[PDB]
């Protein structure tokens, strides 16, 4: 609510990884990732009907 | 050759004449030599003229085929269109794949379709969903409220209408700037320079207006979609291709572009007072907001080329544009892209 | 009942060197005349599609011939007139082909002829000269054919 960019599942998907490396992640993409994550049949017969 | 023009040959033709022991004849107007002689002049300029755009045509379709370098086709025009219900919907609705938008002005009779499913949520009045243009051209661009029409629509929709014109549609690709990217490619021959990693970056068709910064023994090059975006995918695509054309020895690095926001609040002065109204508005915020769009990285924000582009429209009916804050050109960095900005328009 | 116009064709409507065989006299016709103060008056409709990549669609406005030879240009301006006018005619509207004569053509060709020949030093803007050598037969037929119309008629 409160920024610019709000979404759930991104923000999930953080906190998924953030829990389970013990909020210390081996890379800074885990930080990244929010904010770059963030920003016939029918026709078919009547046509082949057309045609012939 | 050298052109020859009507006059000249005709002039030619009757100093053989008169040389060419000749001296009962007269080339007074009137006659039939000399409209004979005037026709055979216009026929050799025709030749001339046809054998000069000839020889351009043949230019052009020379350096089209020699090397691999071709121009790219036109894109589909796409936008948003808006549904409204007579009420909230009380159960969720399907819509059917490839449902059919369509307009009732005789401007604009092209068609629409969409691509993908769509599912209309109960207890929600209204649904956007994205459009594409089916004819390859500039007409799917329809100015603002003129697709109101769909196909196998229920008796729930109440109006269509799209709240922004689409401005996406292109014709075949310019000639300036096909031009253009093949001096960048023919700059480019030099493999280990600025400009061989320029086109090294340029030349997937995704993204659009490049940048590099050479720090020291440190490239680093700034690329961004047309949605201002940098997909992990394309971005290893950008840097697998760089590869070939990256000088050895020496550090690679890529990190996108951070947007920025300006607030223009532009104001313009319109001839005539009839012809002003809420349509012509949204149409000037809609272009001043693509204008916005589609620019490349590390260009300040010069105010002479919009308003030349917003002049364009209509010479005659816009008479004068002014600004408020940004007067002066607002510099930006090697990696600041200007394309968020909210558009005020406040007519005198 | 007029077909709405282009935006392009519209604006280019509302507003030393001699060849020695036509010269121009820059004389109007009557049916011209009417023409003119018509538009200049009367909204007329227009369309808002510029498909038509022809005519005076990027040839007439973009050669430099507007800024260098300004009264070339006013020869250009008044073919057009003359040109738009006996087709407006005839399509639609006969009523107006009474007011038009032999003379009025007569004076168009050879203004024609002198705007197309200073346009022949030029190696450039040779495409407008394709166009108007074509019309330039077509006035004629009309020059020699326009007296037995109006008697027909």
């Amino acid at each position: 609510t409160k920024y610019r960019f709000g979404n759930k599942t991104h923000a999930t998907t953080l906190l998924d990884e953030y829990i389970k490396y013990k909020g210390e992640p081996p890379n800074d993409e885990a930080f990244d990732k929010y904010l770059k994550a963030i920003e016939s049949p029918l026709v078919m017969f009547s046509r082949m009907l057309f045609n012939w | 050759m050298k052109t020859r023009k009507l006059t000249n040959i005709l002039s030619k033709l009757i100093d053989k004449t008169m040389a060419g022991t000749s001296k009962i004849t007269d080339f007074t107007p009137g006659s039939a030599s000399r409209s004979l002689l005037e026709a055979v002049s216009l026929e050799i300029e025709q030749f001339y003229i046809l054998t000069k755009e000839n020889i351009d045509w043949g230019i052009q379709e020379g350096i089209i085929e020699a090397f691999d370098f071709q121009k790219r086709q036109s894109k589909r025009a796409y936008g948003d269109v808006t549904i409204q219900f007579y009420q909230p919907l009380d159960m969720r609705m399907y819509i059917p794949a490839g449902t059919t938008f369509t307009s009732t002005r005789q401007e604009y009779p092209q068609q629409f379709e969409t691509l993908v499913d769509y599912y209309a949520e109960p207890d929600s009045t209204e649904i956007v969903v994205e459009v594409y243009c089916k004819e390859t051209g500039v007409a799917g661009n329809v100015p603002e409220g003129t697709i109101n029409t769909i196909a196998s629509g229920s008796s729930l929709i109440r109006s269509v209408n799209n709240e922004y014109s689409f401005n996406t549609g292109t014709k075949e690709e310019s000639q300036e700037d096909f031009k253009r990217r093949f001096h960048s490619f023919v700059e480019s021959r030099g493999r280990a320079t600025n400009k061989s990693v320029r086109y090294g970056a340029l030349q997937i068709p995704d993204v659009e207006g490049v940048y590099v910064y050479e720090e020291t023994g440190h490239i680093t090059v700034f690329a961004h979609d047309r949605n201002g975006n940098l997909s992990d995918t394309l971005k290893e695509d950008i840097i697998d291709a760089l590869q070939d054309y990256r000088p050895s020895g020496i550090m690679l690095d890529v990190t996108g572009v951070e947007k920025e926001e300006v607030n223009v609040s532009a104001t313009v002065t319109i001839s005539n007072k009839s012809r002003i109204g809420d349509t012509l508005q949204k149409h000037i915020e809609s272009v001043i907001r693509s204008y916005l769009n589609n620019l490349k990285t590390s260009d300040d924000l010069i105010i002479t080329d919009l308003i030349q582009a917003i002049m364009n429209i209509d010479d005659v009916l816009i008479y004068d544009v002014s600004f408020d804050n940004l007067d002066e050109n607002i510099i930006v960095p090697p990696q600041g892209i200007i394309r968020a900005g909210e558009i005020k328009v406040e007519l005198k | 009942n007029f077909i709405p116009q282009p935006q392009g064709l519209l604006r280019f409507l509302n507003t030393s060197f001699v060849s020695k065989f036509y010269t121009p006299q820059l004389q109007l016709s009557e049916l011209a005349k009417k023409v003119l103060t018509n538009i200049k008056t009367d909204d007329i409709p227009v369309l808002e599609r510029e498909f038509n990549d022809n005519t005076i669609i990027h040839k007439a406005n973009d050669t430099l011939l507007k800024v260098q030879a300004p009264r070339m240009y006013m020869i250009l301006q008044s073919i057009v007139l003359e040109a738009y006018a006996i087709v407006n005619c005839f399509v639609e509207n006969p009523s107006s082909l009474k007011y038009l004569t032999e003379e009025d053509v007569s004076i168009t060709r050879e203004n024609l002829n002198y705007v197309a020949d200073y346009l022949g030093n030029y190696d450039d803007y040779n495409s407008v000269v394709l166009d108007l050598r074509d019309l330039d037969l077509c006035f004629s037929a009309i020059e020699l054919q326009l007296p037995l119309i109006k008697k027909e008629a």
